[PDB]
């Protein structure tokens, strides 16, 4: 059960992190999270974990 | 995955000391002795030692943590007397004690294997 | 000398209420010099006391002979002359209560001072003229001696 | 301010247990004392195994781990041996480990009991406790038609703290105070508990009277022992490895006065 | 207490009288307020719609 | 409290020279006596304290007195007790006029809106009302004086205490009260069951009210009698078949 | 699947203790009787010898993988 | 994986700046299983410590200046007290006044109001135990307790 | 807005506070200029607090007001609680 993830791989329809620890999957950011970081006010984080961490892109 | 080495918890690291003293300065004549890949076997014995000194205020020990093999061990004495000096004696009183009790024991052993 | 309060009181109860813990035992005393009711608890284990004993009561500010403050520390590295070798049974706590029958007029004529001896309490109520040395948030202690 | 004058008396002796009593001795030397004889009384056990074949239906992990837990005598050996770590020596030498063989085939119909007196060593002191010459000798694993085991294990020099199979104990009786005087325990009712064996209270009595000024004396011992090192010798070496701490302590102590 | 009718003595002290009380089972306050003996200042309901 | 023992309970009494004796100082109980305007701020004082007796009987018209507030002054006022050494037989120094002045300009100190103009008044007068009715309540120069007996120091770190503890309990700009409300809300419904009159309860009750139902399960009246027939039940029967 | 080296608990050597204490047994000996004769008194190293399920005698039976 | 948002979970969402909830203005960690047990039987009356024992409790003490308190009992034999150590335990000057779960309503109306037979009435005083019980109404989750006080 | 008259409160948010330890302490990760003085610390965050402790913090808050007006704050003019 032991798990973690830095820059691992991702998926191919979306740039996020796998699902799993057979492919080096990463912990899911769920609603419920979304939620209890913005009662924190916490903005920064809720954006590093959304979309620095998860996947940034450019257009 | 992360089980430690058995060997980890008695041999001492590289560059790492068996003992270090810090001098505590919230009271005056105190210290703190920090020995490392040591446990309870020790700790018991020097503090009992030292409770048995009367020139010794205080003196205690604890494990920071059990999976760690170190140990803390405050010394509290009269300003006449010195931490350090009641950390020694209590060692040469406890070496004397189990020499005393091993030649004693050693008599007793032969005593009952002749009768 | 640093002395609160002295009598010699007669144990006339122990635990009226019923035996609530083992270590410590609840004494209902009274004195003949000042008739100053008293309710103490004190650890029967190292310190047994039977019903109708007589013992001595002295509630002191500080253990030295001699009038001096003390520290609040434990110090046994201390060889000054101290009253509590001439007792047995000496405990520590401080005021914490001290009740009275004063009205919105009148002063108090008896009063009623609390202690507390590390949770160990003690209720010293009697006439005002005994318990003047009494105030809250002071040190004290108790110097209770056994006699035949 | 100093030492105590402890003294010993031994109320049995024999090759399995030793029953001693210490008196005159603080609680800490004595608990100490009883962690030493499990966990700091060095001893020789397997520590390094090659399966060279094992056709047998436990794989070698189960074997190499089994042989582990085989007592070897060390008496007077495991004194002279060398722990791995401060022999000058490559991976193995006849100093610091005790090379052993084992060889064992089912060839006939009847299942082969593999037992520890197939254990062919190279130093005769160092053999298992079985096969010192009743006791039965110690089962490692069954045979059928057709199976082989061959391996070459080494043992090594260590103490319990590192495994359980460095101890030389089988059970520690450590008792003080029978009769409850230091109220250091508090039956609720002691009637309905038991006298203990050190205990001389007549049966109308459940527990002495408390004794305030009273200090833990008198501790009562009896160390099994699993067949390796004598009942005796443990102690000795208990208190030789207990000592030896303590003075190698002192050691790094003074190198630490004298450097501040 | 909390259904109770709690008045102001002439005293200034807070009584709780035991009155009687009904609790009906359906929802119909524009008809039930508008009845006698019913107090239009107390009488509520569970129903937020109506 | 009635009107009897609120009054003996909050209002100075400037009359009996020997209580004050006992609770005030010599220079203090002196000038309570000879000094007249002080003794109409006093007057004054509990007139402002009866008002605000019966702006709370309106407010909670049931005998509920618990209630929630940023600063607990019995607290405060104990721990002042204990920081000066507050012997509470002996008089205090501690003049009623600055216990009323010091309120006063406490209550002005509270900022819950920022404004001069009459309607930031009369929110500010608002929002710290029930504050500032449980403030002078327990200020008042009576209990100061026979009860709690703080002296001038004392009373002064008080009012700082009220000052700064009051300011952190000010709700911070941006602090998503929203989501922090509907949580506070959703973590009871998981420990709340699922399941005279059978009344619906938990989370189904819950559900029914977010989600506004016509049909609810169980509605239900509470109907209140008017007179006579509030008492007997001869006459409430009468009501209950008339609904019936 | 076969009796253990060492009692869990204590540390005593139970692996030369199961087959005298089977060859016990169909002596007409009682559990009990059987563990006090082989010097087991510690209720820690009569559970090794009385709750152990020998199956590899049943591992047996299954033909080896070479012959 | 940043500066700014270590620091703003540094100062919004740390475990001690949440210890009270907006929820039901009242803590919501307090203490548990076992030291919510042993506390009570270690804070009744007639819990006594030797010498050798408190000095062990006292090592486990970050907030500790480093002076052992005057036993509440120096003869026959100097014996510290549970409440004695909890004092302190319990950090600065706090005042609180709480109940023990066996508290009987007889006794606060009666005599001995101020002077609990069963050591019930937690009275905390400048920071030091003075006499009480201690329970999960004076360390658990329930609003003014030692804990609410202490933040 | 009269920046004379600031309605808004004198005293520094929660938030205010965390964004601006934040930001000051990537300055600082950046071997920008410190302000204060430093006995031993290397961390940008312990550097930036000591700043605000020190009330010595290079930063204008713009606190934007719901009509759209703004109120720029700075860290030497708020009031810091905890
Ligand atoms: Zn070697
Ligand atoms: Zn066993």
């Amino acid at each position: 059960k032991i798990h973690s993830r830095a820059r691992g791989p991702i998926q191919i329809l979306n740039r996020q992190p796998m699902e799993g620890r057979s492919r080096d999957g990463g912990l899911r950011f769920g609603e419920m999270e979304r939620d209890c970081q913005i009662a924190h006010g916490a903005a920064q984080f809720l954006r590093e974990r959304l979309f620095e961490a998860s996947d940034p892109y450019q257009v | 995955m992360n089980a430690p080495p058995a060997f980890e918890s008695f041999l001492l690291f590289e560059g790492e000391k068996k003992i270090t003293i810090n001098k505590d300065t919230k009271v005056p004549n105190a210290c703190l002795f920090t020995i490392n890949k040591e446990d309870h076997t020790l700790g018991n014995i020097i503090k009992s030692q030292l409770l048995k000194d009367p020139q010794v205020l205080f003196a205690g020990y604890k494990v920071p943590h059990p999976l760690e093999h170190k140990i803390i061990i405050r010394v509290q004495t009269t300003p006449d007397y010195s931490p350090q000096e009641a950390f020694t004696n209590a060692i040469t009183d406890l070496i004397s004690e189990l020499s005393l009790l091993e030649e004693r024991f050693r008599v007793a052993i032969k005593d009952k294997q002749e009768g | 000398a640093g002395i609160l309060f002295e009598d010699i009181f007669d144990v006339k109860d122990i635990d009226p209420e019923g035996k609530k813990f083992d270590r410590v035992s609840r004494l209902h005393c009274e004195s003949e010099s000042f008739k100053m009711d008293l309710i103490l608890d004190v650890n029967i284990q190292i310190y047994p006391v039977d019903l109708g004993d007589k013992f001595r009561l002295v509630i002191a500010s500080t253990l030295y002979e001699d009038g001096t403050l003390d520290d609040g520390e434990y110090n046994p590295t201390d060889d000054r002359p101290s009253r509590a070798d001439q007792f047995e049974y000496v405990m520590y706590g401080k005021v914490y209560r001290i009740e009275g029958d004063e009205t919105s007029t009148e002063a108090a004529t008896r009063l009623s001072a609390y202690v507390s001896y590390g949770g160990l309490l003690m209720r010293l109520q009697g006439d005002a003229n005994n318990l003047h040395g009494f105030e809250v948030d002071s040190r004290v202690y108790l110097l209770m001696k056994k006699l035949a | 301010p100093y030492a105590n004058q402890p003294t010993v008396r031994i109320t049995e002796l024999t090759d399995e247990n030793v029953k001693f009593i210490i008196e005159n001795t603080d609680l800490a030397v004595a608990n100490s004392i009883r962690r030493v004889f499990i966990a700091e009384v060095p001893i020789i056990a397997i520590d390094w195994v090659q399966i060279d074949a094992n056709s047998s239906v436990l794989h070698d992990e189960f074997i190499a781990h089994r042989l582990g837990l085989i007592p070897l005598t060390s008496d007077d050996i495991v004194d002279k041996l060398q722990y791995s770590r401060d022999c000058t020596c490559e991976e193995f030498c006849p100093e610091c480990s005790v090379e052993f063989t084992l060889d064992v085939r089912c060839n006939e119909d009847q299942t082969r009991h593999v037992t520890s007196r197939d254990l062919i060593s190279n130093s005769p002191r160092v053999i298992p406790v079985t096969s010192r010459n009743e006791q039965d000798d110690i089962l490692i694993v069954k045979l059928r038609k057709g199976q082989e085991l061959r391996l070459r294990a080494y043992a090594k020099k260590g103490f319990g703290k590192e495994h359980a199979k460095w101890n030389p104990t089988a059970g520690v009786a450590f008792e003080y105070d029978p009769d409850n005087a230091l109220r250091h325990t508090v039956y609720p009712k002691p009637e309905e508990w038991p006298k203990s064996e050190y205990s001389e209270l007549d049966e109308d009595e459940s527990q002495a009277p408390y004794d305030p000024n009273g200090k833990p004396e008198r501790f009562y011992y009896n160390v099994e022992s699993c067949g390796s090192l004598r009942p005796e010798t443990i102690v000795l070496s208990a208190l030789s490895g207990l000592k030896k701490k303590l003075s190698d302590l002192q050691t790094q102590l003074s190198h630490e006065i004298q450097s501040d | 207490d909390n259904k109770k009718k709690i008045i102001i003595t002439e005293d200034g002290e807070f009584k709780a009288l035991q009155e009687w009380i009904l609790e009906t089972d359906g929802v119909s306050l524009m008809r039930v307020l508008s009845e006698k003996d019913v107090d239009p200042v107390r009488t509520t309901s569970n129903d937020i719609v109506e | 409290p009635s009107n009897k023992a609120f009054e003996k309970k909050f209002r100075f009494d400037y009359t009996n020279e020997r209580a004050l004796r006992r609770t005030l100082q010599e220079d203090l109980v002196k000038d309570v006596l000879s000094n007249a305007h002080i003794q109409n701020e006093l007057e004054r004082e509990f007139e402002r304290m009866r008002e605000d007796r019966e702006v709370l009987r309106v407010i909670f018209p049931t005998g509920d007195s618990k209630v929630v507030l940023p600063c607990n002054l019995l607290r405060m006022i104990w721990n002042a007790q204990k920081i000066f050494h507050i012997n509470p037989r002996l008089p205090s120094d501690l003049h009623p006029i600055k216990v009323v002045e010091g309120v006063k300009e406490l209550s002005k100190k509270l900022v819950i809106v920022n404004g001069d103009d009459p309607l930031s008044r009369q929110a500010q007068e608002n929002a710290t009302l029930l504050f500032n009715i449980h403030l002078r309540s327990t200020l008042c120069s009576r209990r100061m004086a026979e009860e709690f007996r703080l002296s001038g120091e004392a009373f002064d770190w008080l009012l700082g205490e009220i000052e700064s503890k009051f300011n952190q309990a000010i709700a911070h700009p941006g602090e998503m009260v929203g989501a922090l409300a509907a949580q506070s809300l959703g973590e009871p419904a998981t420990q709340m069951t699922l399941n005279a009159k059978n009344v619906t309860l938990g989370v189904p009750r819950l559900k029914e009210l977010i989600n506004i139902s016509k049909k609810p399960k169980t509605p239900s009246l509470t109907v209140f009698l008017l007179g006579q027939s509030a008492r007997d039940a001869e006459r409430a029967k009468d009501i209950l078949c008339r609904l019936e | 699947m076969i009796i253990p080296v060492r009692c869990f608990t204590c540390g005593k050597i139970v692996g030369n203790k199961w087959e005298a204490y089977l060859g016990l047994l169909q002596a007409e000996y009682t559990e009990g009787d059987a563990l006090d004769a082989l010097g087991l008194k510690r209720y820690c190293c009569r559970r090794m010898l009385l709750a152990h399920v020998d199956l590899i005698e049943k591992l047996l039976n299954y033909a080896p993988l070479e012959k | 994986q940043s500066l700014e948002t270590r620091a703003e979970i540094q100062e919004l969402a740390m475990v001690p700046r949440m210890i009270v909830t907006p929820q039901s203005n009242r803590p919501v960690m307090g203490i548990v299983q076992d030291t919510l047990t042993a506390v009570r039987k270690f804070t009744k009356r007639d819990v006594f410590l030797e010498r050798g024992e408190v000095m062990n409790l006292l090592m486990f003490l970050s907030t500790w200046d480093g002076k052992v308190p005057q036993p509440a009992i120096l003869k026959p034999r100097p014996l510290w007290t549970g409440k004695q150590i909890f004092s302190l335990i319990i950090p600065g000057h706090i005042n609180c006044i709480r109940t023990h779960s066996t508290h009987p309503d007889d006794e606060d109306s009666g005599p001995y109001k101020h002077i609990s037979p069963g050591d019930t009435k937690v009275v905390v005083e400048n920071g030091e135990l003075i006499m009480g019980i201690l329970c999960k109404k004076s360390l658990g989750t329930s609003a003014g307790s030692l804990v609410h006080i202490s933040y | 807005q009269a920046n004379q008259k600031r309605i808004t409160t004198p005293y520094m948010t929660k938030y205010e506070r965390a964004r601006v330890l934040g930001t000051r302490a990537l300055q600082i990760a950046m071997c920008a200029p410190v302000m204060v003085e430093l006995e031993g610390e290397t961390d940008p965050l312990l550097i930036a607090m000591k700043e605000l402790k020190a009330r010595k913090i290079p930063i204008i808050i713009r606190r934007y007001l719901p009509d759209g007006s703004y109120e720029d704050w700075g860290v030497d003019e708020l009031i810091i609680s905890d």
